[PDB]
């Protein structure tokens, strides 16, 4: 099966540079137009760069022309994008997708994407705060961390039903989110309920047992 | 009398496939009506006047043809389309139907959920003894069943029944029942129900022992 | 030779580059008229219907019905390094259509003698709309405006009339049914509404009838036509 | 809306005679061609007889011409078919279906059918046997054995138990039918809640309800 | 560049409804590709060359349009159709996508 695997994304400071690579498998890489397409936080799709089957000619929209540079190694079945002078606007999830003149330049295959974050904010660990006071609803406030992601689980994953993990938001420059779990009145506080917040960027794991006020 | 030949008799297809059945008439006919029949219910009007779709019939269905060759076509076969389809003519007395085209839909290779049952103690008092063996929700339809009384086969007294393809999950189900006299039932211990299906190289057996 | 408009622009009423006005030629083609032009067409194609393009010559037949007085087929000739334009459109007569308008929109370009809003009829019903024609000679348009499926392909194919005894009614070709020759056909579409009709000119061998079926959702209707002579 | 209800079917001995009636509702009965159409055990649809809207003219294919007789009472919204000299080949499920000249004689409405059995075998009542053993789910069964003839209806918990129910078709053993119906429920209700198969045999005027209990 | 406008932004519908979204282009475009994206996954090819359906796309889906007006239609909306739908053009550099119409359900 056709497969495209982006890699190399992460956090880059303002003005920095980063190279993203894409691994292709399961088709004749040399016969398809490759292209990097990114998805903004506004969930809009934008073509970053594109290249022809033989790697000769390339196009870059004026927004990134000169800054970024697409490239392909057909011997290694790889597609590379050297992005330089990165600005905050470049913060997006970058997809590696293909096209063919014989399918009316249709994007029939896309990778899962690699996430690029262009910011100068310093990596900050989270501060877990418990949220405590029929189906009683408990909470778990994750406050003041950077950057995304953060994994919030309840009872090490066993508590899955009735769990809403709201998206994160920028306070001043740090993220803040919360997770709402709803269990009946019987299992709480008789049986324990704990939210497990992990922040891999800061190498931090927190487990806060929710107790009554 | 006009003979309506429907081919193929069984139309096997995977979901999404573009399939077409054929209604070949002995003499020329000016139109062909199409009716869909799913088990447990009467025929349902499907395609009117060769090409017009009955109310509620999904757009994927289509009809065409003229003279002695008509057809019904499904652009992207969906699981709910598995049924028997009949073509009907009335260009001359008498109005004749077709043999039918039963629509088989490919599915995940499913192993049958077998279950054997010893004869009920109520039936034993009456002098009989029937062993039931269910084989439900399997795919493909091809399957075989044998009864091994203490190792030896006993095809005499075995009744088998099969359901058509389930329109929901596209699987099949079969019931087998070996009937025996109360005396003959007591003379043996092991009662096995062997089933040979594509899902396994070795047969799915289910035996019960009278302890 | 009595119904030919000939325009001679190369090397039975013969027009030449004198009848043009500012190199334009507005041609009003009567229903029973023909137009044969002799010139070298600029792009060898023309007529932005029944046309015949043969070498450096072109012939066009007048359509029975015209929807807008502005619709026209335009040819451009090039003779002696000069460009001449010929606009051809039929004489504008707002002929009525002898049939049933099953649709509900009232801003249509077509006018029907009868009408029956199928949207109002009961579901799972089959209501009839009869249209009759009784003249010695005919010059009429018979059709329908169905918002949904039409059975059969009308009016190239039609549905035989109902049998008194228990006999089936079949689909026949209109040419065979009414037993006349140059039956002109015409189609149109206003949104979802389909407008299929046929023309009829001259007398008729034997009084005959036919039916066309129109269905929409669970509602249905059918138009029965009857034409007579002799 | 439109509704057609066949009735009167059953077991008739060789050469006998029987009248089937069809009740019509929800439409102008007098404006629709009615017809009786049967379905053979080989799963074949055949036109038995037809009638026009006013009941005047009728047609019967030569196979049954003279033996059967269609009729309609438009005042009572009824369709009748007097079948005489019935042969074993006439054993079929008889549908009551309609047509209209204005829909190109399309069978837009059928009935549920009434089952005709033409045989000399004696009417025999069924013998319901429960199917239970002695671990996520559990499959229970209900064996109907030695009845004659079909129609027969097998339901579970008076119809409430509908999902996971396979009612296998009937088969002739020697000259009596035999069928079975499976039902698959989780293991939670197997010892706690009750599950009953409701077998009915109208021909023998018999209704049986067997509560499935564990083997003891 | 060519701006692709997708309306409505949110298309809420009940199962069975016939629905249609609209992709209005700033200038004329010769074709529009359609892609369906469900959360947690990248976009998926849905409608090719304005009207052709990608492999596995159910028959209820349909594409229709020309010039500056294109559309995507679902005859009988099914629960599985809830997703965001993007239209894509490339009649002139640069290739541009649409804002995306999100199919929401009703209960
Ligand atoms: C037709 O055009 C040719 C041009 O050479 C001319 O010789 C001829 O006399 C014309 N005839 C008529 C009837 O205008
Ligand atoms: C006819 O009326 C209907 C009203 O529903 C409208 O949708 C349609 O656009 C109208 N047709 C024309 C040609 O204006």
């Amino acid at each position: 099966d056709v497969k495209l695997v982006e890699s190399g994304g992460g956090l880059v400071k303002l003005g920095g540079s980063l190279k993203l690579s894409c691994a292709a498998s399961g088709f004749t890489f040399s016969s398809y137009y490759m292209s990097w397409v990114r998805q903004t936080p506004e969930k809009r799709l934008e073509l970053v760069a594109a290249i022809n089957n033989n790697g000769g000619s390339t196009y870059y929209p004026d927004t990134v022309k000169g800054r970024f540079t697409i490239s392909r190694d057909n011997a290694k079945n790889t597609l590379n994008l050297q992005m330089n002078s990165l600005k905050s606007e470049d913060t997006a999830l970058y997809y590696c997708t293909r096209q063919h003149y014989g399918n009316l330049y249709f994007f029939d295959y896309w990778g899962q994407g690699t996430t690029l974050t262009v910011s100068s904010a310093k990596t900050t660990p989270p501060s877990v705060y418990p949220l405590a006071p029929s189906m009683v609803t408990l909470g778990c406030l994750v406050k003041g961390y950077f950057p995304e992601p953060v994994t919030v689980t309840w009872n090490s994953g066993s508590l899955s039903s009735g769990v809403h993990t709201f998206p994160a938001v920028l306070e001043s420059d740090l993220y803040t989110l919360s997770s709402s779990v709803t269990v009946p009145s019987s299992p709480w506080p008789s049986e324990t309920v704990t939210c497990n917040v992990a922040h891999p960027a800061s190498s931090t794991k927190v487990d806060k047992k929710i107790v009554p006020r | 009398q006009i003979v309506l030949s429907q081919s193929p008799a069984i139309l096997s297809a995977s979901p999404g496939e573009k399939v077409t059945m054929t209604c070949r008439a002995s003499s020329s006919v000016t139109y062909i009506h199409w009716y869909q029949q799913k088990p447990g219910s009467s025929p349902k009007p499907w395609i009117q006047a060769t090409s017009s779709l009955a109310s509620g019939v999904p757009a994927r269905f289509s009809g065409s043809g003229s003279g002695t060759s008509y057809s019904l076509s499904i652009s992207r076969v969906e699981a709910e389309d598995a049924a028997t389809y009949y073509c009907q003519q009335w260009s001359s007395n008498p109005l004749t139907f077709g043999a039918g085209t039963k629509l088989e839909l490919k599915r995940a290779d499913a192993a049958p959920t077998v279950s054997i049952f010893p004869p009920s103690s109520e039936q034993l008092t009456s002098g009989g003894a029937s062993v039931v063996c269910f084989l439900n929700n399997f795919y493909p339809k091809d399957i075989n069943v044998k009864w091994k009384i203490d190792g030896s086969e006993r095809q005499n007294g075995v009744l088998n029944s099969w359901t058509d393809q389930d329109s929901k999950d596209s699987t099949y189900s079969m019931s087998s029942t070996l009937t025996l006299t109360k005396d003959e039932y007591e003379r043996h211990n092991s009662y096995t129900c062997e089933a040979t299906h594509k899902t396994s190289t070795s047969p799915i057996v289910k035996s019960f022992n009278r302890n | 030779p009595h119904n030919i408009l000939f325009t001679n622009l190369t090397n039975p009423k013969t027009y030449n580059e004198s009848n043009f006005v500012s190199n334009v030629l507005e041609v009003e083609l009567n229903d029973g008229e023909l137009f044969v032009l002799a010139c070298e067409l600029i792009n060898k194609k023309c007529f932005q219907n029944k046309i015949i393009y043969h070498k450096n010559l072109t012939i066009f037949k007048a359509p029975f019905y015209v929807t807008s007085k502005d619709v026209n087929t335009e040819c451009t000739c090039k003779f002696k390094n000069n460009n001449y334009k010929i606009v051809l459109k039929p004489k504008y007569e707002k002929k009525v259509i002898h049939g049933c308008n099953f649709s509900s929109n009232v801003s249509s370009k077509h006018t029907f003698t009868d009408s029956l809003d199928i949207s109002l009829v009961d579901d799972s019903a089959h209501i009839s709309c009869n249209v009759h024609l009784s003249e010695p000679k005919y010059n009429h348009l018979v059709g329908l405006n169905c918002p949904g499926d039409i059975i059969p392909d009308c009016f190239f194919q039609v549905y035989q009339p109902e049998s008194e005894e228990l006999e089936p009614s079949n689909i026949v070709y209109l040419d065979s049914q009414i037993n006349i020759g140059d039956i002109e056909y015409y189609e149109d579409a206003e949104g979802d509404d389909k407008i299929k009709l046929f023309g009829i000119v001259g007398s008729i061998p034997k009084t005959t009838s036919f039916t066309c079926i129109c269905k929409k959702d669970k509602k249905s209707a059918y138009m029965t036509v009857t034409i007579d002579s002799a």
